[PDB]
RNA sequence: AAACUGCGAAUGGCUCAUUAAAUCAGUUAUGGUUCCUUUGGUCGCUCGUACUUGGAUAACUGUGGUAAUUCU
RNA sequence: UGGUGACUCUAGAUAACCUCGGGCCGAUCGCACGCCGGCGGCGACGACCCAUUCGAACGUCUGCCCUAUCAACUUUCGAUGGUAGUCGCCGUGCCUACCAUGGUGACCACGGGUGACGGGGAAUCAGGGUUCGAUUCCGGAGAGGGAGCCUGAGAAACGGCUACCACAUCCAAGGAAGGCAGCAGGCGCGCAAAUU
RNA sequence: UCGCUACUACCGAUUGGAUGGUUUAGUGAGGCCCUCGGAUCGGCCCCGCCGGGGUGCCCUGGCGGAGCGCUGA
């Protein structure tokens, strides 16, 4: 006789392997823990900055 | 009273009417404060504006227009509109072929503020231009001699 | 009439012919954008949402 | 589509002129925006130079300027009672300027109480509301109540006014054109045109 | 390369149908207005995730349709 | 405070206002690399608003060929003016509402005609004129005829669009696409005019 | 004057025909404006179940299931 429902339809964002890193790779760092990546970041961090005080010091020198 | 004629009550834009005083004060007299601006190519502003009563918004002394342009003079003609009158300006066309002048004349419809009156069918008026204030009338009636058989 | 279908999840398309009055009797006096579920569409279908 | 053109139009002797150009843009006329009391609505136009014109369809507030005592609130808009141009633009209710419009007296009243610490369009009743009482007779310190008191002198209103106040309504005029502005705003009417006006509106009946 | 964006396409070129205080010429005004650009001015004057924020779309990949297009 | 021949100018102070179809305040780019974990040089785009330039748009004064076998004309549907508005980028009967009854005309209005775009100019000339100026500069109009809009700083644009009329192209008959008064060139017209 | 031949314009029924220009009235494509309309496309909530963090709850995450909830385009 009449029609009081409007229906609510849901949009979902799946999976797929993006071309040269294939579904295991991103799967791979993504699960990757916080303990792994503060580990890989400061270790980064640090031989940046070993690398920047050595540039200065080859600014310094010429 | 008798200045209220229209619809619309009838103002003077600029000036503020109804600042609040004593009612000592509201016994002395009501004189609303007159706009008046002095027009610059050196015609006095007649008396009759700055004393007077009336209100005309197109008036150059007394509202809002500026007197800028060519300035003219005619003769009056024709005034039965209200706040105007139609004069006539005469002068003499050269053709070559001939050698002499022809008579010419143009009518021009200009506008004509309350403070200047008995203001009579051929007298020379003196006229200055305007922004358009109606579709023919590009004037306005700057000051008023009368024809040379005034008493 | 022929379908050209789309997997969204999978990343890939079919275009399919289909002659069959009642497939299409599914289909018919449908408004774009609506769900419906694919079965006379063939026997692999099934519990296949379009 | 409208054109605001002059030479469609007689000479001043009254022959008609044959047009020597089709109409031009810039001669354009728009639609009439009437502009009704209602919850707030507003088109924007683009215009000549890009500039953007603000149109109003429905209005609601407006504020408006009490001259006499020299303050300006954001007030309601109720009612056109008023209007020289049309009784047409009276009856549907329309927002031009110079119509003339009731105005909610509420923000001026307290505005006028905090300031004068006086009574104002209230009943001979005399009922009062705690906040009122506070408010109106307070409380004062030295320097204060010699301000205030000093003030008393001044303050002192219109009789029509006055009688304003007492019915919750202002009489007041727009002198903003909503249509190409965007705002219905204007003043309170006080003494000679208001006594004018309130002529007018009894004469309407 | 393409495609998005920005800008230009209102100039220039052609013709003389209309058009008789109209166009137009000299003359003046805009204190009655709009102005991309260019040139100079302004651009911590406001007292109330930033060592960087959100979503989409074209080229591109692909599946297509129509006799037909600078269609989609 | 400053300015004009003259402002209801510019600047100042007070009260408020501020559009969801939103205003300003840089979430941007490059090249050099240097200085005491911090500092910065040159540029590129942007940007509200002044001012300026190119303008544009409306007004002022004076000026046009023939015609009386056109003498009165305009105004219920704006003619002329008044008052308040609407619209517009603003001044204005531009448009509405309400009033007034005006405005033009033998100094030739109004109407008709023009093998009429207006000028700068050309031909011819003792002095005076007469005739011609579609045509390379300046201004106006128009893109088959009318009308109506998008976009934009700027068009009522036609090498944009939407109709109707007139024309005409393709078609698988469902549909689609047109605009040389740009250059060439073709047809027609014609006494009359060039190379795809 | 009459007569013969030729050539021009004129009156002439035929409400003669054709074209152009205005326009009264009726009809009225198409844009633009207003009032609606609301196909669809989102966002926020509502819960269920589970994972991490913070203290039965709170902050998140991962899915899902659903409401004439209320908002934007
Ligand atoms: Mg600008
Ligand atoms: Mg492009
Ligand atoms: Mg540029
Ligand atoms: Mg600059
Ligand atoms: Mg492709
Ligand atoms: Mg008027
Ligand atoms: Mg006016
Ligand atoms: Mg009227
Ligand atoms: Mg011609
Ligand atoms: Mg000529
Ligand atoms: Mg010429
Ligand atoms: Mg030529
Ligand atoms: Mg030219
Ligand atoms: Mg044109
Ligand atoms: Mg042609
Ligand atoms: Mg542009
Ligand atoms: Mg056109
Ligand atoms: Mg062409
Ligand atoms: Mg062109
Ligand atoms: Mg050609
Ligand atoms: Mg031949
Ligand atoms: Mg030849
Ligand atoms: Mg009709
Ligand atoms: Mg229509």
């Amino acid at each position: 006789x009449x029609x009081x429902x409007x229906x609510x339809x849901x949009x979902x964002x799946x999976q797929r392997a993006i071309t040269g890193a294939s579904l295991a790779d991103i799967m791979a760092k993504r699960n990757q823990k916080p303990e792994v990546r503060k580990a890989q970041r400061e270790q980064a961090i640090r031989a940046a900055k070993e690398a920047k005080k050595a540039k200065q010091a080859s600014k310094k020198t010429a | 009273a008798d200045i209220q004629t229209e619809r619309a009550y009838q103002k003077q834009p600029t000036i503020f009417q109804n600042k609040k005083r004593v009612l000592l004060g509201e016994t002395g007299k009501e004189k609303l404060p007159r706009y008046y601006k002095n027009i610059g190519l050196g015609f006095k502003t007649p008396k009759e504006a700055i004393e007077g009563t009336y209100i005309d918004k197109k008036c150059p002394f007394t509202g809002n227009v500026s007197i800028r342009g060519r300035i003219l003079s005619g003769v009056v003609t024709k005034m039965k509109m209200q706040r105007t009158i139609v004069i006539r300006r005469d002068y003499l066309h050269y053709i070559r072929k001939y050698n002499r002048f022809e008579k010419r004349h143009k009518n021009m419809s200009v506008h004509l503020s309350p403070c200047f009156r008995d203001v009579q069918i051929g007298d020379i008026v003196t006229v200055g231009e305007c922004r358009p204030l109606s579709k023919t009338v590009r004037f306005n009636v700057l000051k008023v001699t009368k024809a040379a058989g005034t008493k | 009439m022929k379908l050209n279908i789309s997997f969204p999840a999978t990343g890939c398309q079919k275009l399919i012919e289909v002659d069959d009055e009642r497939k299409l009797r599914t289909f018919y006096e449908k408004r774009m954008a609506t769900e419906v579920a694919a079965d006379a569409l063939g026997e692999e279908w099934k519990g296949y949402v379009v | 589509g409208i054109s605001r053109d002059n030479w469609h139009k007689r000479r001043k002797t009254g022959g008609k002129r044959k047009p020597y150009h089709k109409k031009r843009k810039y001669e354009l006329g728009r639609p009439a925006a009437n502009t009704k009391i209602g919850p707030r609505r507003i088109h924007t136009v683009r215009v000549r130079g890009g500039n953007k014109k603000y149109r109003a369809l429905r209005l609601d507030v407006g504020n408006f300027s009490w001259g006499s005592e020299c303050c300006t609130r954001k007030t309601r808009i109720i009612d056109v009672v008023y209007n020289a141009s049309n009784n047409e633009l009276v009856r549907t209710k329309t927002l031009v300027k110079n119509c003339i419009v009731l105005i909610d007296s509420t923000p001026y009243r307290q505005w006028y109480e905090s300031h004068y610490a006086l009574p104002l369009g209230r009943k001979k009743g005399a009922k009062l509301t705690p906040e009122e009482e506070e408010i109106l007779n307070k409380k004062r310190s030295k320097k204060i109540q010699k301000k205030y008191d000093e003030r008393k002198k001044n303050a002192k209103i219109s009789s029509l006014l006055e009688e304003q106040f007492q019915q919750g309504k202002l009489l007041a005029c727009i002198a903003s054109r909503p249509g190409q502005c965007g705002r219905a705003d204007g003043y309170v009417l006080e003494g000679k045109e208001l006594e004018f006006y309130l002529r007018k509106i009894k004469a309407r009946k």
